[PDB]
RNA sequence: UUCCGUUAACGAACGAGACCUCAGCCUGCUAACUAGCUAUGCGGAGCCAUCCCUCCGCAGCUAGCUUCUUAGAGGGACUAUCGCCGUUUAGGCGACGGAAGUUUGAGGCAAUAACAGGUCUGUGAUGCCCUUAGAUGUUCUGGGCCGCACGCGCGCUACACUGAUGUAUUCAACGAGUAUAUAGCCUUGGCCGACAGGCCCGGGUAAUCUUGGGAAAUUUCAUCGUGAUGGGGAUAGAUCAUUGCAAUUGUUGGUCUUCAACGAGGAAUGCCUAGUAAGCGCGAGUCAUCAGCUCGCGUUGACUACGUCCCUGCC
């Protein structure tokens, strides 16, 4: 898990991602469970640009052991042609144009 | 310019919560009534005085040449009367201002202001919603340990 | 308590560092070209750059501050 | 007798719940007769306070 | 004297005695004349705003208690004025005056805090005033034949004149008391 | 434990008709803490010196009544 | 003085004089069941006014002349009110559909207020004007 | 031209909603038929409200969930055969355009 | 107002009841078991009797005719939905039950249920609830 | 952890705020036969006729218009201006103006790290274990989940005259609604019926019909008259209707009768700073029927404070 968690989060940083997250729970290991978490870059978590900027997923392996879960957080790039990501840039982004 | 214009029509409203009154003011001879009924009789009785004061202090004879029609609706028995105060204040200051001449509007609008902002601005309260955890906007259900 | 954040602050002291010459000690007419020098995603936003830029460049006539304002 | 003192400085809510405030009157009949007292209820800068017994004062910040 | 409470009494000659209880007293200047005691006004929003809200209005407002009474102001302008006339049968003065009266004979002006004996702003002293009136009147008229406007004016006119048969008058001694037992 | 009475004696009537008019306020409540009568008696005994023309009146309510002395 | 329409008269001294008119008129028939009916199942004593039917009368004729369309449970949502339901809260509860019926009915019996096709009972042009010469009657 | 026509529109998003809607009484004004609208219908407001908690068990918090329904009307005057031309552009997804024919 | 009368009666011993004399005759009559409120108005209503009169002040005619009505409220038009005992297991017979008659149908009605074994008899007899009420927390 | 300011830290990032939704303002804009206003015409009534005036009804996609209603776009507040305080900073208090000056109000969203927190009885999410035909599967019948010496929690109804009762009277908002089969859901109108309810014509898949949502508290008049009383309505008897396949262990709704405790509640302890508390009613969910519950809504509408670490907890 270790080693396909950062293939993922690899794989979408080279796709452009501004951000990416994630979270692997259950019987990873042991018979206790513990959540592992894979973050790299930027990632908003609160507010109304959270439903703009991140694609999230939830999706269980069914393995040997039990469910293992997954949660996978990508966060957009503003994207002024409103294709890759949002074509509202997030509200505290201020450019000043230079004189 | 510098004439008065023929004395026309002005239609204006006022709000208490969520009760609007709406007095159209015509040329006349200082009829005022309330959903056809004369103000004279406006219910609740002992409000009947918050609904004549802008007729007290503005006196009946600013009212000759006008004839008040109110149309009320929404709210409850008090916010009504305060709704149909402010129509009548706001409709008398706006026919001064447009076939009476600036200063008298401005005579009558210091009166009123004198006396009772809300007799020319609404009051802009109105009912907070209610939040689970509670029967009211702030009360909460009794906690119990 | 009515205290600005970084964003507004920080904002400020960039346009007035840029736009000193275009800025008027009037909100209604600094919160007008602060729309022309910027792309300021709200309203809310945009009025509250433009309070504390006013109010900034009325202590700049006092005479003291920490921006830079060479002139 | 009851003096009439009008508040001038109101400095600090007193007590261990700040119910109390201790202020600074100069007197109706003596303005130079400057005295510490202790308020219960809000008081502001210029109300009359009837200081019933006008000489025990009190200890600041207490 | 264009502006009469209820259209039948004059603000004009209303005298204020206490320079103490006169900014918290909106009787005396031209601003606080009404017609009527009820104006749905936001008295509450700053500290000191309900000082310059008309005194009869403040009477008022403690009428509406107990929770079966809450929001009934216009039972309890009611009230008020069937209460302004027996006062004005009762004592042939202006009824304001007497109100004002009692509301300057009430409010304790020291009081025992912590057991310090401190003394009551203006402000305390003039709801302390309304709070014992009101209470007092309500007490009087629970269980009993008389009407809580008789109650209230017997206690409003017992209260002008000194007497210590107002309810609010004898409490405004216990408190007072208590604060020089406990100087 | 009230003792009102609900119909007038000959003697209550005499002094109804005498004293009471002589009472500067008179409301049922008085009446009936004085005459020790019911309140309905009181009532009806306001209306018949409203009849006879023994007092005036006031101010009339459903709540309160309040009538007062011609003399 | 008079040149007083319905809507220019106190309600509460018009309906007491025009029950008075109807009771007058005599061309009322009332029903067997007026001493012991109530008007509504949240009442729980019949009215303590002797001529109540009459003042009912008055009271719907005037509604009639003031709003045409209100039929039968119309009326009885208009003298409808709360019900007290012992240890329950209390909630709305409506009147009686005959008594409200029968004196629509005895007001069709003498050419006050009619019946509309579009539903509900209109105001006659008799009814408008025994009303509004009633209301003139009325002491301002 | 001749029959009066009734496009009624609904959707769940103003933005889509409207543009459509300035779409066609664009049109309408182009081909000069008259066009009375857009006449905006009070939006309808569906809500759910039900416990976060998928069991008994905590403080009970509640989500409300909205669906907000907005209804436009537009009324042309006008055959059918310029109404179907008209309302033939692309209509956005979401919105739901429907043609009636009155008198 | 009415001053008096040397026949002003303070207790009428009335169905074998005392009945008040400083009581309005209406709520008077409601001191004998098996009258209500309802039937002493309806009572008072058909036997032709002041109800703003108080107890005492009525002769002996009167309160005979009360008892006329009371003892036979069919004879005086009561209609039969407005009677305690309707439709009687035994007789079938409308009728209104007053008096210790009242305690005596109860006893009756209750030794039939107590002799069928019947589920509410039991209930009456265990001294428990009857009408299906939750028993575990109140009721104590 | 909001800034200022001190400074071996500077510069950032998450979180906070920003953001989003609802509400508050706009006689400016856009537009209404599923919203209205105003005028005109006609008709009705009044006055007395007519006329005028007043109150009504109807009509006019050629009567205008959008103030009121709706809903889109925008605008609008920034503490902006003033005084004072403040290191004269960051900010605070007061004041004018202003719809709004308490980041305008209220929400939604909401970091890191946790807890053997709850849920295997939401899941055709699940590992393992048990059972699997005389089954722990499934279905049908009946019963129970409601059982009652008692203890505890959330509540409703009260203890009354600032009221109860009976007239008169007239103001909301949020929302919901059908398979048309004879008809299903919301029901208008007419008739019968004291009520309960029933019957008969219909409207509405809905700003169109129910619904201008004919809510109560409140208001008005009268009665009652300090009496557990016309306060209270528990318990109980008889009886009639409705939902349902079925109502007994009372589904519920009515009618008459019965008429308990309770006269304000010990020690304790809960919630709450403005359209708030409290009062009052309505809608929705549940639902064939059953709301004393929850989630919303409006109506009426205060007192008190503008602080403190005394208690409780957290940092
Ligand atoms: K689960
Ligand atoms: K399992
Ligand atoms: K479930
Ligand atoms: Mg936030
Ligand atoms: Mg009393
Ligand atoms: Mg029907
Ligand atoms: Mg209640
Ligand atoms: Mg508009
Ligand atoms: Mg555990
Ligand atoms: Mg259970
Ligand atoms: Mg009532
Ligand atoms: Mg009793
Ligand atoms: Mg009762
Ligand atoms: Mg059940
Ligand atoms: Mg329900
Ligand atoms: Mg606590």
């Amino acid at each position: 898990v270790r080693r396909a968690c950062y293939g993922v989060l690899r794989f979408v940083m080279e796709s452009g991602a501004k951000g990416c997250e994630v979270i692997v729970s259950g019987k990873l290991r042991a018979q206790r469970a513990k959540s592992m978490k894979f973050k790299d870059g930027y990632m908003i978590s609160s507010g109304q640009p959270v439903n703009e900027y991140i694609d999230a997923a939830v999706r269980h392996v069914l393995l040997r052991q039990g469910v293992l879960g997954i949660k996978v957080k990508i966060m957009l790039d503003w994207d002024p042609k409103g294709k890759l990501g949002p074509t509202t840039p997030l509200p505290d982004l201020v450019t000043i144009h230079p004189p | 310019v510098l004439t008065r214009p023929t004395p026309g029509t002005v239609q204006c409203f006022g709000r208490k919560k969520t009760a609007v009154a709406v007095a159209y003011c015509k040329p006349g001879r200082g009829l005022i009534k309330v959903n056809g009924a004369p103000i004279e009789l406006i219910r609740p009785e002992m409000l009947r005085l918050k609904a004549f004061e802008p007729i007290l202090l503005a006196g009946r004879s600013r009212f000759k040449d006008i004839d008040m029609r109110i149309r009320v609706r929404g709210g409850g028995k008090t916010s009504q009367i305060y709704s149909i105060r402010q129509a009548i204040a706001k409709s008398l200051v706006a026919y001064y201002q447009k076939y009476v001449d600036e200063a008298a509007k401005k005579e009558v609008k210091e009166i009123f202001g004198r006396y009772d902002r809300t007799l020319l601005v609404a009051d802009p309260r109105r009912c907070e919603p209610k939040k689970f955890g509670g029967r009211g906007a702030r009360a909460r259900f009794q906690k119990s340990y | 308590g009515r205290v600005r954040t970084k964003t507004v602050k920080k904002t400020s002291r960039q346009v007035i560092e840029k736009y000193y010459s275009r800025m008027t000690l009037d909100f209604h007419t600094n919160k007008k070209v602060l729309e022309e020098v910027s792309i300021l995603q709200s309203k809310r936003l945009r009025n509250k750059v433009a309070g504390f830029t006013t109010h900034l460049m009325r202590r700049i006539q006092r005479g003291p501050v920490r921006g830079i304002s060479l002139k | 007798q009851v003096k009439l003192a009008v508040v001038v400085k109101v400095m600090g809510r007193t007590g261990s719940r700040g119910q109390v405030t201790q202020v600074r009157v100069k007197f109706l009949d003596d303005q130079n007769r400057l005295i510490m007292r202790n308020v219960k209820g809000p008081v502001r800068e210029g109300d009359i306070l009837t200081l019933l017994e006008s000489e025990r004062e009190a200890r600041r910040l207490r | 004297g264009d502006v009469k409470l209820f259209n039948r009494w004059t603000f004009e000659d209303v005298q204020v005695s206490d320079i103490s209880l006169n900014d918290y007293l909106a009787v005396t200047s031209m601003k606080h004349y009404t017609f009527l005691p009820h104006s749905a006004g936001r008295y509450s929003a700053k500290r000191f705003r309900k000082a310059q809200c008309p005194i009869i209005e403040r009477l008022t407002n403690s009428l509406m208690m107990h929770g079966r009474n809450n929001g009934k102001k216009i039972m309890a302008v009611r009230i008020i004025k069937h209460t302004m006339e027996i006062i004005h049968l009762l004592t042939d003065a202006n009824p304001i005056q007497i109100i004002v009266d009692a509301i300057i004979n009430s409010g304790p002006r020291e009081d025992a805090t912590r057991r310090q004996a401190v003394d009551i702003s203006p402000l305390r002293r003039v709801n302390q005033a309304i709070y014992l009136l009101t209470t007092g009147a309500r007490e009087s008229a629970f269980r009993n034949v008389k009407t809580i406007a008789e109650c209230l004016a017997d206690e409003l006119i017992n209260a002008a004149k000194g007497s210590s048969n107002s309810y609010a008058i004898k409490k405004k001694d216990e408190i007072e008391r208590v604060a020089k037992a406990n100087r | 434990k009230v003792n009102n009475a609900v119909l007038f004696d000959q003697a209550t009537y005499d002094k109804l008709l005498t004293e009471v008019p002589k009472y500067k306020q008179i409301t049922p409540s008085v009446l009936s803490e004085r005459l020790r009568i019911n309140g309905s008696l009181a009532r009806r005994a306001i209306k018949d010196l409203m009849e006879r023309g023994l007092i005036r009146m006031v101010s009339i309510h459903s709540s309160q009544q309040i009538f007062t002395r011609a003399t | 003085s008079t040149a007083r329409t319905v809507k220019d008269v106190n309600p509460h001294e018009f309906v007491k004089a025009y029950s008075a008119h109807l009771k007058r008129s005599g061309k009322m028939e009332l029903p067997e069941w007026v001493d012991i009916v109530k008007t509504a199942r949240f009442k729980e004593l019949p009215p303590s006014d002797a001529d109540w039917y009459y003042i009912r009368a008055a009271s719907m004729a005037r509604k009639i002349y003031l709003r045409q369309g209100i039929g039968i449970g119309g009326f009885q949502k208009i003298y409808g009110g709360r019900q007290r339901n012992g240890s329950r809260p209390p909630h709305f509860c409506k009147s009686s559909g005959a008594v409200s019926r029968n004196i629509l009915q005895e007001l069709q019996k003498m050419g006050i207020i009619d019946v509309d096709p579009k539903g509900g009972r209109l105001i006659t042009s008799q009814g408008r004007r025994d009303l509004d010469q009633v209301a003139g009657t009325v002491p301002a | 031209v001749q029959h009066r026509i009734r496009i009624t529109l609904s959707s769940k998003s103003v933005k889509n909603l409207e543009k459509v809607c300035s779409d066609l009484v664009k049109g309408a004004k182009e081909k000069q038929l008259k066009v009375k609208g857009p006449v905006r219908m009070p939006t309808k407001v569906l809500n759910i409200t039900t416990r976060k908690s998928p069991c008994g068990e905590g403080t009970n918090t509640w989500d409300r969930f909205e669906m907000r329904v907005h209804k436009r009307v537009i009324d042309l005057v006008s055959s059918p055969d310029v109404v179907k031309q008209i309302t033939s552009i692309t209509i956005e997804p979401g919105v739901e355009v429907e043609v009636t024919i009155s008198d | 107002s009415l001053i008096a009368g040397e026949e002003f009666q303070h207790i009428l011993r009335v169905l074998n009841t005392n009945v008040d004399g400083k009581q309005k005759i209406m709520f008077a009559l409601t001191s004998i078991k098996g009258v209500g409120r309802r039937f002493s108005n309806i009572v008072c209503k058909k036997a032709d009797i002041d109800m703003n009169k108080r107890a005492g002040e009525l002769s002996a005619e009167e309160m005979d005719r009360l008892m006329a009505v009371v003892h036979n409220p069919r004879q005086f038009k009561v209609p039969d939905w407005f009677l305690n005992r309707k439709k009687d297991y035994k007789d079938g017979r409308f009728s209104q039950v007053v008096s210790n008659a009242v305690d005596m149908k109860l006893r009756d009605d209750l030794e039939r249920l107590k002799k069928i074994r019947n589920h509410r008899g039991l209930r009456h007899y265990w001294g428990v609830r009857v009408r299906g009420q939750h028993t575990k927390t109140t009721g104590r």
